């Protein structure tokens, strides 16, 4: 439960968990994933 | 000038977000379905 | 034993008191609630540091 | 004329709304933060 | 040409869209203020 509710705002995912859980885990357990102003605007709007 | 392209481009980078999320939560909608129906 | 059982259950007492405020405080927003300065300084940079949050 | 006036300043407006959102986010964010530490 | 004017229609359309919503926000966080006072 502490894994699964973890977000870029507080935590930072290793690369070797990201590879183990993601690649082979995975896969061993038979498991596999699937005007000035409005421009600026719009581009803030894209951006986030 | 520069402004017209990207904000052409942002418009569209918006409406295709819209239309990814539309079909995720059909998707999720559904997964509920079939939940109920069993 | 007993006597174990007894810490335990101050313990746990505190605990569920503790557990209280920090849903409390977990569950706060601008539109209800303003964080103070020194809450940000310790909170935010000090005692994160000291507990190797980072 | 008036069309582009009117559109202007509604972009301008979900602009700003969407800004407000990311603040009021990043403060929840920020109580969440402290909770973790506690 | 009518396409310009469906276009400022649309983000007039969206802006008072997201107005709404954020009237809506603001009465049901005063609802919240109520209930945490008392
Ligand atoms: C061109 C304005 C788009 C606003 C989209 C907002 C979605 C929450």
């Amino acid at each position: 439960l502490n894994v699964h509710h973890r977000s870029p705002r507080t935590h930072t995912m290793p690369t070797w968990v990201r590879r183990v859980f993601l690649d082979i885990v995975p896969r061993l357990l038979l498991m596999k994933r699937p005007l000035t102003r409005a421009v600026e605007g719009v581009q803030y709007i894209a951006d986030h | 000038g520069c402004g017209l392209r990207e904000a052409v481009d942002g418009v569209r980078f918006i409406a295709d977000h819209m239309r990814s999320e539309d079909d995720d939560q059909s998707v999720s909608e559904d997964w509920k379905y079939v939940a109920m129906v069993i | 034993v007993g006597k174990y059982l007894m810490f335990t259950m101050v313990l746990v007492t505190f605990s569920i008191v503790t557990s209280v405020c920090v849903l409390n405080v977990h569950h706060r927003s601008p539109t209800t609630h303003t964080m103070a300065p020194w809450v940000k300084v310790v909170f935010l940079e000090k005692l994160p540091a000291l507990l190797f949050m980072q």
